[PDB]
């Protein structure tokens, strides 16, 4: 029979006001022979009304896929709101269930630290800078690099580690040219974080 | 006061 | 009808000589009425005979968990042999088989440097100390700390990322109290990795 998976707000869409988070119950393995599905929302227990269906999509193995997307607010879920998804199908001896919510937990705020590249690493062709993001919760985040207003993209940022205070950690790798580095460019680690004023800091970092 | 990312609106208290 | 799983050894038990490195394969949903499972090992397609079980082990929902381990040697496996495992009961329709080997791919020596506290987290009770690990290959490897020839054990350690170039990094932090830190004492980062010389190296930090 049919299964149902429901999915978070991208941690962007919740942070920045300029964006629209949503949520997603998406319902796979809905047979050919009964295609209708109903869907009910529920947020804290009360039932809205504003869901959209995403167009029907057939796939490969016979069945179809069918998504349901309900626009939130951005306190809301911020505020950690609790967002219930109910689908009814024919196929189906009883309704399937599934809520999702923000992290539960007092958010701390992210402490960010930009560290140089080791003397060490001035021998190579290409130079480390580091961005130590520790001490937040929950763990959504977003961490991005930039240099002149401009977006540096050959970064890599490890996932969050969960550290021995119940808080979170992890770090930012952006790789240059030796060259970029010598000659002066701030660059700068953008983290974003809903426990952050304004939901935004930055931290920069150039030759010394 | 706002924060802005990239050009784009963060948030403002 | 049973499920299997094949495990790899452990990172430091293949890096150190001392330490003994195994392979292991769980079978799990075993059932009281047919708990009899038949092990064959293969090294490179070529069976090999002393594999020891495990105590038969009581799950409570039903069924049994049944485990066979195999030690292997250090160069064995560091040389990429090939390790198989394959499971046989009554209610299968037919033997389960699983491989596993280490990552292939020409391996790649990690660099290690460790990135002093910044000047803003001076002000905090406690300072990390951050030891960078990048371009290695494959992503088997075991990080600690020490000062004064004592294990410090309050470090958290990143999974492994794979890298841009095919490498892979991670991050190693320290937190120590500033203090500490301040007063001159120095913390080693220890890295265990195959393409290491001796298999290990340690660098240093201090104020
Ligand atoms: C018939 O085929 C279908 C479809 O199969 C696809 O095509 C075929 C040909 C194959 O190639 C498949 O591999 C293809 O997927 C089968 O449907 C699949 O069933 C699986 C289980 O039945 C289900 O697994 C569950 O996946 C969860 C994660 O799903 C993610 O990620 C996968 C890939 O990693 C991706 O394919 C999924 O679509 C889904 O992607 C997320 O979607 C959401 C919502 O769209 C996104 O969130 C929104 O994003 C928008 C912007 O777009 C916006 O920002 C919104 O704010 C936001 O809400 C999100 O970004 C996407 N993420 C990513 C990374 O893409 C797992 O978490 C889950 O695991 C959990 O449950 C398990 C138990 O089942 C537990 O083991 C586990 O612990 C977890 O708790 C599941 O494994 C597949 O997702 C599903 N595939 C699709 C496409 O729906 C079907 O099974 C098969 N039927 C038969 C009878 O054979
Ligand atoms: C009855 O219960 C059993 C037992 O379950 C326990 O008891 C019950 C009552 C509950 O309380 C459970 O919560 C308990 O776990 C059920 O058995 C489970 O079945 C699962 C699937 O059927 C199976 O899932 C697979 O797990 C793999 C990872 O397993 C790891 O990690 C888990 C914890 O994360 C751990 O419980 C496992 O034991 C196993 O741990 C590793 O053990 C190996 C071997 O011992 C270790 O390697 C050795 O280490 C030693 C040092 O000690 C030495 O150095 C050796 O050299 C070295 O080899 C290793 O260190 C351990 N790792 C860790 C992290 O601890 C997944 O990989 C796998 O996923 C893969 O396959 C999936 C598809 O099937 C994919 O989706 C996925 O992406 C992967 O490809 C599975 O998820 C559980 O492991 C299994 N649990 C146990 C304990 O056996 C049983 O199902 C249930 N029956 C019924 C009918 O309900």
């Amino acid at each position: 029979g049919p299964s149902v998976f429901l999915f978070p707000p991208k941690p962007k869409d919740t942070l920045m006001i300029s964006r629209t988070p949503e949520v997603t119950c998406v319902v796979v393995d809905v047979s050919h022979e009964d295609p209708e599905v109903k869907f009910n929302w529920y947020v804290d227990g009360v039932e809205v009304h504003n869901a959209k269906t995403k167009p029907r999509e057939e796939q490969y193995n016979s069945t179809y896929r069918v998504v349901s997307v309900l626009t939130v607010l951005h306190q809301d879920w911020l505020n950690g709101k609790e967002y219930k998804c109910k689908v009814s199908n024919k196929a189906l001896p009883a309704p399937i269930e599934k809520t999702i919510s923000k992290a539960k937990g007092q958010p701390r705020e992210p402490q960010v630290y930009t560290l140089p590249p080791s003397r060490e690493e001035m021998t190579k062709n290409q130079v480390s800078l580091t961005c130590l993001v520790k001490g937040f919760y929950p763990s959504d985040i977003a961490v991005e690099w930039e240099s002149n207003g401009q977006p540096e993209n050959n970064y890599k940022t490890t996932p969050p580690v969960l550290d021995s205070d119940g808080s979170f950690f992890l770090a930012s790798k952006l790789t240059v040219d030796k060259s970029r580095w010598q000659q002066g460019n701030v660059f700068s680690c953008s983290v974003m974080h809903e426990a952050l004023h304004n939901h935004y800091t930055q931290k920069s970092l150039s030759l010394s | 006061d706002c924060a802005w990312h990239l050009g784009e609106l963060v948030w403002c208290t």
